[PDB]
């Protein structure tokens, strides 16, 4: 689950 | 046209894994999910990697919840789209 | 007369502070926001046992973003509501309670 | 208080079991 969260957070919350 | 889209994601069964981002258009929100799948595929083998359409789908089923809210200019309201609609659109964008 | 409501919250300027929950009714979503303030108020040390609606407003202004998407049974689509509308609805709910 | 206190209060109520 941590691997999925890392990928999602990287793209979703990119600034 | 471009329509304000909110992308809702729950990464784990935990309720506090619920996060969201918003985009100027449906295409941008769909593109972001594809960026996510490619990032996830990178860490698995740490090698050049090819994926099948089934693996693309499987990544979306691995999320506990994924949905989109797309603004409709005509109605002035947001249309809800769930995982099945997103999977179809992600595949079409990939193709 | 209960309508599915998605509550969108960004607690800090950071993008990764964007979180959300969904509720069976708008009333449930409004009640959740009041519970959030009451939890935040509890953490304050040495304070009066009563709180005013103005303090509820101040708590909502601390959030970088708060909004609701409320299902409309007629259209089958969600109506978006922003912070000022939410403040008014919270005021009406508290004044009626 | 700070933003983490705000987040803790939001997460406590929003993501409760």
């Amino acid at each position: 689950s941590e691997d999925i969260k890392d990928s999602v957070f990287k793209v979703l919350h990119a600034e | 046209t471009s329509s304000h889209t909110v992308l809702l994601i729950q990464t784990s069964p935990r309720l506090d894994s619920r996060t969201w981002g918003d985009y100027e258009s449906v295409t941008d929100a769909l593109d972001a999910l594809c960026k996510m799948f490619e990032d996830f595929l990178s860490k698995k083998s740490a090698a050049p990697v090819t994926y099948d359409v089934s693996q693309v789908y499987e990544f979306l089923d691995k999320l506990s919840d994924v949905s989109m809210m797309i603004f409709n200019r005509e109605t002035g309201q947001y249309i809800g789209r769930t995982r099945a609609w997103i999977k179809q659109q992600v595949y079409e964008m990939m193709r």
